[PDB]
């Protein structure tokens, strides 16, 4: 299963730079073109470059000329992209791709990563639970308030409880971001049995776990 | 530079539906259109490669047709799977270029949400802070409306929400809402009410609570 595990580092003050990884393994690393591509949230997926892993090759956009760079790497196997005076416009997702000689199409995508150019100090997620209020199915939830940057992990029951979940896309406020996720249970199941949402957010490494109880 | 449209940007269909996803180019392109698809979560695999007609290991429900300036891509039984955006590229001229996208979504039964109104949490109060969650879920159309009413009054300030992409098990969306206050003005009310307003009730689903029930 050829594939590209991506994710470089997702956040670096506005004005410095940044080497978002490309991992290609699932074929001969050297043998065909890498590919970068980029998608900000206002949903345009701009090409940027190509770089051949054998020769050193390349062809930039003549837009992010000089806004990137592309690196080599034969020996791990692992595309390059720096990407220097940052500001909030990189701030974006960024994808490497595969292109298949003969054809110019990009046939296997990594994952691609989410930059984050900003100078805003990282922030632990407060977790407070949502517990039904007014005393089948019940909803409850985690509310995840104030934590920066992107993003977080929010699961229930350590990943065994997956379905009638709802997890809402951040919204950040002033600095901050603010998310929330919901969970529906047959009545039976809560609280006649444990519930808890676990959220995880790297940026501050903070792992936690709050379980909803009865009555707020 | 080659621009790449696609017409429109957002469709709507039933299941079982055969769609066409058209796709235009600055110029004769040889043959050089390549389609993609990007489900939500920013999963994306190639669809066709070379002008459309060829595959590479994917369904055989997707085909597209084209020459010079136009091609499309084409999905032909629509499966409660398809729903995401599709590309369309360029691999000829430099720099290499993608078209606008098309949302494609698939229209079920009108439904109402489930609504659920939650008050501020032991543990946030303790630190000065008062936020009212509502959920909305499992509504279509996405087109619905939400309003808060603190004792009987007014929203507009401290409330924001936030959408989902549209569900792949239940083409159905659901709808997040946040009212926030200082704790100390939570605390200066006793009513709390999340009115929803959809187009399934010719009355607003309400949800609300009061402080000292609780």
């Amino acid at each position: 299963q050829a594939q590209l595990q991506q994710s470089g580092a997702e956040l670096m003050k506005p004005g410095a730079s940044v080497k978002i990884s490309c991992k290609a393994t699932g074929y001969t690393f050297s043998n065909y073109w890498i590919d970068w591509i980029k998608q900000r949230p206002g949903h345009g997926l701009e090409w940027i470059g190509e770089i051949l892993p054998g020769s050193g090759s390349t062809n930039y956009n003549e837009k992010f000329r000089g806004k990137a760079t592309f690196t080599a790497d034969t020996s791990s196997n692992t595309a390059y992209m720096q990407l220097s005076s940052l500001t909030s416009e990189d701030s974006a997702v960024y994808y490497c791709t595969r292109r298949g000689y003969w054809a110019y199409d990009f046939d296997y995508w990594g994952q691609g990563t989410t930059l984050t150019v900003s100078s805003a100090k990282t922030t632990p997620p407060s977790v407070y639970p949502l517990a039904p209020g007014s005393a089948s199915m019940v909803t409850l939830g985690c509310l995840v308030k104030g934590y920066f940057p992107e993003p977080v992990t929010v699961t229930w029951n350590s990943g065994s409880l997956s379905s009638g979940v709802h997890t809402f896309p951040a919204v950040l406020q002033s600095d901050l971001y603010t998310l929330s996720s919901s969970v529906t249970v047959p009545s039976s199941p809560r609280p006649s049995e444990t519930v808890t949402c676990n959220v995880a957010h790297p940026a501050s490494s903070t792992k936690v776990d709050k379980k909803i109880v009865p009555r707020d | 530079d080659i621009q790449m449209t696609q017409t429109t940007s957002s469709l709507s269909a039933s299941l079982g539906d055969r769609v066409t996803i058209s796709c235009r180019a600055s110029q004769d392109i040889n043959n050089y259109l390549n389609w993609y698809q990007q489900k939500p979560d920013g999963t994306v695999k190639i669809l066709i490669y070379y002008t459309s007609n060829l595959h590479s290991g994917v369904p055989s429900r997707f085909s597209g047709s084209g020459s010079g300036t136009d091609y499309s891509l084409t999905i032909s039984n629509l499966e409660q799977e398809d729903i995401a955006t599709y590309f369309c590229q360029q691999g000829n001229t430099l720099p290499r270029t993608f078209g606008g996208g098309t949302k494609l979504e698939i229209k079920r039964a009108d439904a109402a949400p489930t609504v659920s109104i939650f008050p501020p949490s032991s543990e946030q109060l303790t630190s000065g802070g008062a936020s009212v969650v509502c959920f909305l879920n499992n509504f279509y159309p996405k087109d619905i409306n939400v309003k808060w009413k603190i004792d009987g009054s007014a929203r507009q300030n401290g409330v924001l929400n936030s959408w989902t992409d549209q569900d792949s098990k239940d083409s159905t969306y659901s709808m997040s809402s946040t009212l926030t206050l200082t704790k100390d003005e939570y605390e200066r009310h006793n009513s709390y009410t999340c009115e929803a307003t959809h187009k399934t009730s010719t009355s607003p689903i309400v949800k609300s609570f009061n402080r000292n029930e609780c």
